[PDB]
């Protein structure tokens, strides 16, 4: 292809911080290329923010942003950039840097984007939930009052994706985040197999290898 | 029947700013990926066009304005800017659909004795039309006193020279800029590219 | 200056019906120039960024079916997806580019209208482990179902539980295009201990009469 | 290369006139202005007049305003400087000078360097 863009990796900081994310313009003819940037805030839609022309860097940003953020570039090395003064809460999103060849052009090329995350952590309790029966009985992980987002579940290590739904986080009033997951499984099949849930958080490093089993 | 670039780019000599140079490219295939993949251009600012992708899409006729200006003023190419060379020299529409290419030639037009043969107007009565190309030398009236071709107290000679010196700085040494403007008529389209 | 609405912002289609999106823009977007109107369309299946389908409003781009098509006249843009298929499945933005700022539409999430499908509801007690924590949490959970509209109600000794109940649904399945649903009732052990009676009422409209599953305490 | 050719400098008794012709051979097309400097015995050279190539505005210095005319033939690619009510103090050797600089303001053709200059000519005022 003509232009691909890199982003930089993914970004767990702290209110207050600051934080310059990179996109990179892998190619040739970048020169005619103007790199914007666009939010992505958790479950919603997307904002344009504002554009770069690294050539002349002329730079035009949305109101919504105008006082907030930088968009600078190093026409050096093809490299548009984004930072942050002073991180809220809210600048929590994922940010897609995103090219057209001009301005007043559609954006033709996309980064598959920066995950941005700004809060303080917090590591998930994890409580099993065991099943009923006989045709088929399920049983799963409640995953409760971790921050922020997000989490990965596996089971028996990962050799059992066999029929498992694992469902969105659920922000509580306790203003941490919980999420279930569960997986069917026949009737008799709990009398002996095994069925461990592996539940990694990566803000807080913490794994858990939590055996679930029927009650007595 | 191959468009030729190669005869308004590569041009040995260029104009000057305010006696600009249009070039009517027409019935002619052109792969303008030859322009942008080329790494040795300054300024390649695209206005209202992808030219990635007009390399599949079939245009009335193409416009191409060359003339050199010192590098400072480069950004002054542009809708909606306003200055010296913006407002009486070369003014391009609001609605422009086009791209402006420039790169350093102090390697070119450049002399140690100073290459003073690049001009550029100064002065007007007012702001020049988009694509006007004004070459009159009017001695202008600036005071109350009418001027009847006689210079001196209140009436200047509206042109100026640049001297470009290779000792110049980056943005007093002069840029060559040539302006693809696109149009699209009701008229059938004679200026395509390959894919 | 300009701002965008979309409409509808849900559409429910069955495989290979037509699908029509309305995007209707303040200020007028053409280029008097050149007749186009500086309107696009943009794709976006979820964990990937947004994919441009079509530009100056009914151009398609590159890797792009015949069945996306795009009109518009000034201030009124449509996007039309005849013979609707499998992986069209995603949320669609329009983007105005006449000028900066450039400005989308809120999105407009397109699902598969399915066979209907009844869910397979099942109950699950809290763990010991995290009675002994101080919370106790009971998980519902409805396992592939369409359409969507599934009510979800908690009884603690036949009596509605309502303010302390939270519901989280999949989106549409990669394989059977069916949602599955987790309503967690959350209190304290104290008040967990209090009551004997927990149960699960589900009406979805696969099912005639209403579904309760439930457990008493201690079992 | 660019020459410059003066000629019509000789002898004049103070109160007559005298003709100078400075004749140009080169890049014709690239000529800004023409300008006369005279050198005096014991004096550095001084600016006296110069004229813009395209429109004839003339730029008289201070202490020949109202005695001398420059003036230019652009077909004969000639610049010429009459020499009316010749002074005593006008004895010196007049250099013809050439710039390719086009500067909008004329009066900066005194401050302003000439990139080609003549070998120069005599003009001796007598009795
Ligand atoms: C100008 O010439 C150079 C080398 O001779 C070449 O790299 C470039 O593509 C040429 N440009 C055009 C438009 O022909």
């Amino acid at each position: 292809t003509q232009m691909q863009l890199v982003q930089s990796g993914t970004e767990v900081k702290k209110p207050g911080e600051s934080l310059k994310i990179s996109c990179k313009g892998s190619g040739y003819g970048f020169i005619t290329y103007w790199i914007g940037w666009v939010r992505q805030m958790p479950g919603k839609g997307l904002e344009w923010m504002g554009i770069i022309y690294p050539g002349d860097s002329e730079t035009r940003y949305s109101p919504s942003f105008q006082g907030q953020v930088t968009i600078s570039a190093d026409k050096s090395i093809n490299t548009a950039y984004l930072q942050w003064s002073s991180l809220k809460a809210s600048d929590t999103a994922i940010y897609y840097c995103a090219g057209g060849s001009g301005i007043s052009t559609p954006m033709d090329v996309w980064g598959q984007g920066t995950t941005v995350t700004v809060a303080s952590t917090k590591g998930p309790s994890v409580f099993p939930l065991a099943p009923s029966s006989g045709g088929t009985a399920a049983l799963g992980c409640l995953v409760k009052d971790y921050f922020p987002e997000p989490v990965t579940v596996s089971w028996n290590s990962g050799a059992l994706t066999s029929g498992v739904h694992t469902f969105p986080a659920v922000l509580q009033s306790s203003g941490l985040y919980s999420l279930s997951s569960v997986v069917t499984v026949p009737s008799s099949s709990l009398g002996t197999q095994t069925y461990i849930c592996n539940v990694n958080h990566k803000p807080s490093n913490t794994k858990v290898d939590k055996k679930v089993e029927p009650k007595s | 029947n191959l468009c030729p670039f190669g005869e308004v780019f590569n041009a040995t000599r260029f104009a000057s700013v305010y006696a600009w140079n249009r070039k009517r490219i027409s019935n002619c295939v052109a792969d303008y990926s030859v322009l942008y993949n080329s790494a040795s251009f300054s300024t390649f600012k695209c206005y209202g066009v992808s030219p990635t992708k007009l390399n599949d899409l079939c245009f009335t006729n193409v416009y191409a304005d060359s003339f050199v200006i010192r590098g400072d003023e480069v950004r002054q190419i542009a809708p909606g800017q306003t200055g010296k060379i913006a407002d009486y020299n070369y003014k391009l529409p609001d609605d422009f659909t086009g791209c402006v290419i420039a790169w350093n030639s102090n390697n070119l037009d450049s002399k140690v004795g100073g290459n003073y043969n690049y001009l550029y107007r100064l002065f007007r009565k007012s702001n020049l039309k988009p694509f006007e190309r004004d070459i009159s030398t009017e001695i202008y009236q600036a005071g109350s006193t009418p001027c009847n071709g006689v210079e001196g107290f209140n009436c200047y000679f509206p042109l100026q020279s640049y001297g470009f010196q290779p000792t110049n700085g980056v943005g007093y040494q002069p840029y060559r800029v040539v302006v693809l403007s696109f149009e699209l008529l009701h008229a059938p389209a004679t200026v395509c590219g390959p894919k | 200056d300009i701002q965008l609405t979309q409409s509808p912002d849900s559409l429910a289609v069955s495989l290979g019906e037509r699908a029509t999106i309305n995007c209707k823009s303040s200020q007028s977007v053409l280029y008097s120039s050149i007749n186009k109107n500086y309107l696009a369309w943009y794709q976006q299946k979820p964990g990937q960024p947004p994919k441009l389908l079509i530009y100056w409003a009914s151009t398609r781009e590159s890797g792009v079916p015949d069945r996306f098509s795009g009109s518009g006249s000034g201030t009124d843009f449509t996007l039309t997806i005849s013979s609707l298929q499998a992986e069209d499945v995603a949320v669609y933005y329009c983007q105005q580019y006449y000028s900066t700022p450039y400005t989308f539409g809120q999105g407009t999430k397109v699902e598969i209208k399915r066979t209907v499908a009844a869910p397979s509801v099942f109950i699950f007690p809290p763990s010991d482990e995290q009675l002994k924590s101080g919370t106790a949490s009971v998980v519902c959970l409805l396992n592939n179902f369409y359409p969507r509209e599934a009510k979800v109600q908690w009884k603690v000794d036949n009596a509605l539980q309502s303010g302390n109940s939270q519901e989280s649904v999949t989106e549409q399945d990669s394989k059977d295009s069916t949602y599955s649903l987790s309503s967690t009732l959350t209190l304290s052990k104290a008040d967990y201990e209090k009551h004997k009676v927990y149960a699960c009422e589900v009406t979805h409209q696969g099912l005639s009469s209403p579904v309760t599953k439930s457990f008493n305490r201690g079992e | 290369q660019v020459q410059l050719v003066e000629s019509g400098g000789g002898l004049m008794q103070a109160g007559g006139s005298l003709r100078l012709s400075c004749a140009v051979s080169g890049r014709t097309f690239s000529t800004a202005a023409m300008g006369w400097f005279r050198q005096a015995p014991g004096k550095e050279r001084e600016f006296v007049a110069a004229i813009r190539w395209s429109g004839g505005s003339a730029y008289y210095a201070d202490s020949v305003k109202g005695r001398f005319t420059i003036s230019r033939d652009k077909a004969k690619n000639t610049v010429y400087l009459q020499m009316n009510s010749l002074k005593y103090e006008d004895t010196a050797v007049y250099y013809c000078a050439r710039t390719e600089n086009v500067r909008s303001l004329l009066s900066d053709y005194a401050t302003w360097p000439y990139d080609y200059w003549g070998q120069g000519t005599q003009v001796t005022v007598s009795s």
